[PDB]
């Protein structure tokens, strides 16, 4: 739909998928969802088109107010969503657009209390880094869009591999695993029998700009180390040269493999291919 | 939030760190990057909350048997290890390592656990046990052993599988829990 | 004394008529002075001259610390002085060395607390217009 840019019912699908990762609690996903909602939506006064005037209330709603509340609740969601950070970066413009337009200050004072209470969270208390693997399709059974194709996902905090691999496996009839984690079969680029294989990659750290060198704390890098990113490597240990017993360095070769995919996790959708 | 004492003793011969390693790797079967360190650590969840925990991974070498025992003093739980292909192994750890294990900390939950898994089964492995003379050990009388100490758990695992793996640091943490 | 560029002894009276301000309680007077002596301070991490380094507490006190301690006290002026506008001018700037150069966010929480605070005050309640007379003296 975003492509064919009937852009209404793209709303309402939008809201589908927050019913969805709601019912998952999939806060960072469903408020993600609501963001892209916002998105096409303006600071500005007058209500443009009754379009994204949707379903759940119905009057005036000037842009403005539409965006504001949007916000507001997106906000609530990164808040359980544990995720204060883009919560504070959404905050910064909501007051910004209180100040310079609608001058109600007191919409100020409960949204930067909530922003405090957000500071305090992410100094105060730590939370886990979530695993990431890399799932590789491959077989003809799959659909369209998993025939050989290899995505990512972005599983619980303390997954262990097989436990997700377990729960894909749930997720998919026709259950084995190919044990040549890193090529592909040219047979199965083909074959029925759909195959899959996993295994945890490495998530690329960020780079938080401004940070490169500041003498920053731990917790802004530690969240930086786990979100907002894209690329990810994978150690691949090799023989080359002669395997004499008592040294392995002798044939230590790392064939990593970097992944870059299309979007940041966290994202919408808990997954994604690798571009 | 909290961490777990958690010690493994065994032969070099079995090369358990390989276990240790894979296990907190999170490795593909067989695709495990041998560091040049010991010791090591991961956090886990199991049930209720997640903890740290770190493995006293210490070297079967018996001169160190007066370093290994300043490592015992308020431990967790403590996981003796042997090779269930090695008649060897379970002359050393009826003989040496669960005798002084059992007189250096009397007092903390056990358990045993097996290794090369995969190798108890292995016909070729077992054929040359019986050419070379030695026995292809089986459960039963490891069981047997656990009973003589009564451990809290007794398991049997495999590298090149992780079978049971995972399982075995389950009850290990689940001692304590 | 401005005019003749002795700034130590500058301070000394700036913090006199401090004093004589805040014995009549005039904040707004009181923390413009303290602004002046914060004027020529600067957000940087050395203390470059302990001339500004005064006879109330005395260590190290980076220029960055002497200059945000004074803010705060200015801030706490104006909220009693109800002027809560520059209140606000100053609040923001503290935030934003906070951010860029301190990391610490707990000063940023108290901060914008008293800076919700100010904007309730401002938008709610009506404060009087003071009168204002020419004097011609001859």
């Amino acid at each position: 739909y975003k492509e064919k840019k009937r852009e209404d019912i793209y709303i309402r699908y939008l809201y589908k998928l927050r019913d969805l990762h709601r019912d998952c609690e999939n806060y960072t996903e469903a408020a993600y969802t609501l963001l892209l909602h916002a998105e096409l939506l303006q600071w500005s006064d007058k209500p443009c088109v009754p379009h994204l005037l949707q379903r759940d209330s119905y009057y005036v709603y000037t842009q403005q107010e539409l965006k504001e509340k949007l916000y507001q609740e997106i906000i609530s969601y990164f808040d359980k969503g544990k995720m204060w950070e883009k919560a504070i970066k959404l905050s910064k413009e909501l007051a910004e657009t209180y100040e310079s337009k609608v001058f109600d200050y007191e919409g100020l004072g409960n949204l930067l209390k909530k922003r405090a209470s957000f500071y305090e969270n992410i100094i105060k208390a730590m939370r886990p880094q979530p695993e990431y693997f890399a799932v590789g399709y491959y077989g003809q059974g799959f659909p369209s869009f998993l025939r050989n194709k290899i995505f990512i996902y972005r599983g619980k905090e303390y997954e262990r591999r097989e436990d997700f691999s377990l729960r894909l496996l749930t997720q998919f009839p026709n259950a084995e695993k190919m044990t040549s984690t890193t090529p592909p079969g040219e047979d199965i680029k083909s074959s029925p029998k759909q195959y899959m294989q996993c295994f945890t990659v490495k998530p690329v750290m960020s780079l938080p700009p401004s940070y490169k060198d500041k003498p920053v704390p731990e917790q802004i890098l530690n969240y930086y180390r786990a979100n907002e990113v894209q690329q990810f490597r994978y150690s691949r240990p090799f023989r080359k040269g002669e395997k004499d017993p008592d040294n392995e360095f002798a044939t230590m070769w790392i064939e990593r493999t970097t992944y870059t995919t299309a979007y940041t996790f966290p994202g919408i959708l808990k997954w994604f291919e690798v571009k | 939030m909290q961490a777990i004492k958690c010690v493994v003793v065994g032969d070099g011969a079995v090369a358990k760190t390989c276990l240790l390693i894979s296990y907190t790797t999170n490795a593909f079967p067989g695709e495990y990057i041998p560091t040049v360190f010991d010791n090591y650590s991961a956090n886990v969840m199991v049930d209720g909350k997640p903890v740290n925990l770190g493995l006293w991974d210490t070297a079967g070498q018996e001169d160190y048997d007066r370093l290994r025992p300043l490592s015992y003093p308020q431990t967790d739980v403590f996981l003796i290890c042997f090779s269930l292909v090695s008649p060897a192994s379970f002359e050393n750890v009826r003989a040496k390592w669960y005798p002084e294990v059992r007189h250096h900390c009397p007092n903390t939950p056990i358990i045993l656990v097996g290794t090369k898994l995969d190798l108890r089964d292995d016909k070729d492995t077992i054929e040359k046990l019986k050419e070379k003379k030695l026995t292809p050990i089986t459960y039963p009388q490891g069981l047997a052993m656990a009973k003589e100490i009564g451990a809290v758990k007794y398991l049997e695992c495999s590298a090149l599988t992780q079978r049971g793996l995972k399982t075995v640091f389950d009850e290990a943490i689940r001692a304590v829990l």
